[PDB]
């Protein structure tokens, strides 16, 4: 509906919550040549060493990868100095982080919603190395950066970690986007029950699209 | 610089391997064996050879498009970030970024990012708001601390505490609305210049 | 097994054989590889130290100063129950170090740990600040190789040359 | 042939990986530890903050955006008159109702009476095309008549 003397401004929003999802790793596979060309037979490895560094360099090719899966789950993950943690009581102003942060009660320590994403996906001298960091370290450091960021917004990569109000933080995020943050404040319940209510979607999407980790299963 | 010379003498040392034929020394396949014979073992040496460069071209390629993705994000951080200033927190150093001085090293570029990290710090109790004649008033280029005894205003980076005013701040609504607001005074710099 | 009459063995997906009926007594065998797996050896650097540890990747401990890892099983190198940063990486949390002296092994320390002093009424504000210059480093370009193809394969040799064509 | 295929196949398939990896922690230096005015790059709405969850072999995201849901139209003006001299908004935009005038900020409709504090002056009602009369509103004459 343009004109050179018509506008369109919002009378109300939606905070809306989406889900992006990125694969970090490969399943770090490792071989030996020589079990996988020669199963069981040193007259086999007599002819095969006559081809020189082929047989070394696949696996110096493959220890270069394997050992990449880690450096790219540190760069991605252990960007945070500190093992940042939340107080026991709640009093983040109405925004109810429980179904994101860690559950304390479960043996690994992963939220409601990350044990949701674990359900979603799933002899020859080739083999499968582990990863150096376990699926609770992620959740440690996912935890950490999660914790981070709901008590002390991005001060903690800026240097330091500085607490704030969560409440307040999110004064800095409304103008960080050109709203004022009297628009938060008169609005505050209706924020956090939009929020909670769009968390509560997220739960419920990943909870009955047994697809959605499609980005993942198929790595 | 070790890789680009790990291949390079993994691909000459490629040439002292047989590949199954009678040896790897080219002349003493000829000056020994007869030609119908010579070619089906030079054609061992060939298809070894050929097989050789093959995977080491295969190996500098996937490298090249390795050293190609480094070289974007150089030239990204040399344009956003030497050129400019960068808002992107973490993308030239931890801290907020003010400048950078690029140097040059063999093969390599080696940025000094030059970053203001917040330092020492103190507490203080805070505010969303605050009432003064039942309007609510808030912050303009900073928030709201009390020191203990007084409430002040301060930019959110670095404590350096100002007189709460309608200078300082603004207003909307009343103090029915706003969940935590607090009761103080602002003084208005036009009071004592419109009583004198 | 329940294998047919008429069927005397058993194959995998890779053709070698995985099971056999027995010729002399009526019974179905599997056949199992033998176990095996990586030597990898954490070695403290030998301007450092010549000790070793050996980490036999992926088997049990029963096959092979023992210690069995998620990775396989660790031999001479000590297990601890505190944390450190990873000095040598092993896998599944688990890293090595040499410290005052032997080869240990132990769960990574992620980072060290802070609860945040975090209500719904109080706030930090730095005072001073840092200016901190840190170098980043990155590559731009490999060295520009090229080859020869027919001097690496045929060098000083025609009759090569005439089979390459 | 067999496994110099595979290990090539594998090499290619870890530098696309190792792509959503440094975009991974591109993301989370920014659109985490930050917050993403780069549009689109933080999901659909304006940047508040976003959440990282673990997965198998990789990362989760959630996003939280502010959205426009709700919206009106307006009659606007690029400047308005008052002595002669033109105003301009300091922060956000004129809007009228159809019988009022008002200044209010460009993402949420919040109508202010205009003043010479909401807005600003250079120039004159000579040079700028399609401004319009208006009566800023001055609250110092009040204070300074009382
Ligand atoms: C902005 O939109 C929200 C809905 O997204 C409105 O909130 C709802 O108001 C209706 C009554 O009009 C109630 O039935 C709902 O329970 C409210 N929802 C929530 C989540 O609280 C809100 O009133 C609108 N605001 C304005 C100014 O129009
Ligand atoms: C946050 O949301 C959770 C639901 O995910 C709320 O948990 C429920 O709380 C009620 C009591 O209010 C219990 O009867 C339910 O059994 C709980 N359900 C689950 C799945 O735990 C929780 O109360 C909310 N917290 C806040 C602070 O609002
Ligand atoms: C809070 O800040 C105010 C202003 O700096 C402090 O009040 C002043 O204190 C000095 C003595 O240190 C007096 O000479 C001034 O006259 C005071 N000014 C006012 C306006 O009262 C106050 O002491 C600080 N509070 C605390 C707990 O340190
Ligand atoms: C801020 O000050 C006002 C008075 O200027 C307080 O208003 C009182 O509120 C209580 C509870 O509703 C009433 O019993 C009193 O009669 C009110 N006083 C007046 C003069 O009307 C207000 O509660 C104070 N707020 C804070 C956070 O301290
Ligand atoms: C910020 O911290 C610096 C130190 O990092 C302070 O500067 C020092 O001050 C002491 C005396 O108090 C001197 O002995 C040092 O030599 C100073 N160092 C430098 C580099 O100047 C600085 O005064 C502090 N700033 C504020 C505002 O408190
Ligand atoms: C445009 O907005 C103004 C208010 O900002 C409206 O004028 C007010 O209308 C109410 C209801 O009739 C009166 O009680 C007020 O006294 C009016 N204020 C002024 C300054 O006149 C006006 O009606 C709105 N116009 C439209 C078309 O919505
Ligand atoms: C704003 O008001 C002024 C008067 O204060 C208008 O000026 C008139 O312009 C026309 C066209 O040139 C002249 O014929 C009139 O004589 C002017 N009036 C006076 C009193 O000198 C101006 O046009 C108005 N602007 C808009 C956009 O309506
Ligand atoms: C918020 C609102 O009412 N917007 C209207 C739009 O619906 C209508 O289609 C257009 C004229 O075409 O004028 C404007
Ligand atoms: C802030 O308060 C906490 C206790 O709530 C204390 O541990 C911390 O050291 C204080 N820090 C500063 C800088 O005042
Ligand atoms: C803040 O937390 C305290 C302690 O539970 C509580 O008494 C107070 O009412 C809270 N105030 C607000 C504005 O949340
Ligand atoms: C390590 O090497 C340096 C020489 O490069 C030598 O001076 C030093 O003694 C060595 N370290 C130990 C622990 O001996
Ligand atoms: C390893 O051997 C022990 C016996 O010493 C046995 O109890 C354990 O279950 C075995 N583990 C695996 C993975 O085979
Ligand atoms: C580690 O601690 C547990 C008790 O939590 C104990 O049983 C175990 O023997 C300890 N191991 C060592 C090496 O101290
Ligand atoms: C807007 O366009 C109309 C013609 O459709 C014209 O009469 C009017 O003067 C224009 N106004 C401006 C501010 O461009």
């Amino acid at each position: 509906a343009y004109s050179n003397n018509s506008i369109a401004i919002p009378t109300n929003f939606t905070i809306s919550v989406t889900t992006e999802i990125l694969p970090v790793s490969m399943t770090k596979t490792s071989v030996d040549c020589t079990m996988y060309i020669c199963g069981d037979s040193t007259e086999c490895s007599n002819l095969l060493l006559q081809y020189g560094s082929f047989c070394t360099q696949l696996n110096r090719a493959l220890t270069g990868i394997a050992v990449e899966q880690d450096k790219n789950t540190q760069e991605v993950f252990a960007q945070v100095k500190q093992i940042y943690k939340t107080p026991p009581i709640k009093d983040f102003g109405g925004f109810n982080f429980s179904q994101i942060l860690p559950d304390p009660s479960k043996p690994s320590k992963r939220s409601f919603i990350e044990d949701l994403l674990f359900n979603k996906v799933t002899f020859n001298g080739l083999t499968v190395l582990p990863p150096l960091l376990t699926d609770e370290m992620i959740a440690q450091y996912t935890s950490a950066l999660l914790a981070g960021t709901i008590t002390s917004g991005w001060t903690f990569g800026a240097g330091a970690a500085l607490q704030i109000p969560f409440a307040m933080q999110m004064a800095y995020r409304f103008n960080g986007i050109g709203v004022t943050q009297n628009v938060l404040y008169e609005n505050q319940k209706l924020i956090a029950n939009q929020f909670n209510s769009a968390i509560g979607k997220i739960q419920d999407s990943l909870s009955s699209t047994a697809s959605a980790l499609g980005k993942l299963q198929d790595v | 610089v070790n890789q680009n010379a790990q291949a390079l003498n993994t691909l000459v040392k490629q040439l002292s391997s047989n590949f199954g034929a009678i040896s790897s020394v080219l002349n003493d396949i000829l000056s020994r064996l007869d030609p119908p014979e010579a070619e089906v073992q030079i054609d061992r040496l060939i298809t070894g050879r050929l097989q050789s460069l093959q995977t080491y071209v295969t190996q500098q390629l996937i490298r090249a498009a390795e050293i190609r993705a480094s070289a974007n994000l150089a030239a990204t951080k040399m344009s956003e970030c030497v050129l400019g200033q960068s808002k992107r927190v973490d993308f030239c150093g931890k801290g907020y970024h003010l400048m950078s001085f690029p140097q040059s090293a063999p093969h390599g570029v080696v940025f000094l990012h030059v970053t203001y990290v917040p330092a020492q710090e103190k507490n203080f109790t805070t505010a969303p708001a605050i009432c003064h004649d039942g309007k609510a008033h808030f912050p303009r280029e900073g928030v709201f601390v009390s020191n203990g005894t007084h409430w002040f205003v301060t930019q959110r980076n670095f404590y350096e505490p100002q007189i709460i005013t309608t200078d300082n701040t603004f207003v909307s609504g009343n103090c029915d609305v706003v969940i935590g607001i607090v009761n103080n005074t602002v003084y208005d710099p036009l009071q004592p210049e419109l009583d004198s | 097994k329940k294998f047919l009459p008429f069927q005397q063995f058993g194959r995998d997906i890779a053709d070698t054989t995985d099971a056999v009926r027995d010729p002399q007594t009526l019974e179905i065998l599997d056949i199992t590889p033998c176990s095996f797996g990586g030597v990898s050896v954490i070695t403290p650097g030998t301007n450092t130290s010549n000790q070793v540890a050996v980490l036999y990747q992926d088997v049990n401990c029963t096959e092979v100063n023992v210690f069995q890892t998620r990775a396989g099983c660790l031999i001479g190198a000590e297990h601890v129950n505190n944390s450190y940063e990873c000095d040598i990486p092993i896998g599944a949390g688990i890293c090595a170090s040499y410290q005052t002296q032997s080869i240990i092994a132990y769960t990574m320390s992620l980072g060290a740990e802070n609860s945040v002093a975090y209500s719904n009424n109080s706030i930090a504000i730095p005072t001073n600040f840092t200016i901190s210059v840190t170098t980043e480093i990155l590559p731009v370009s490999m060295t520009k190789t090229s080859v020869d193809c027919t001097m690496y394969i045929c060098g000083d040799s025609t009759e090569c040359s005439n089979l390459l064509l």
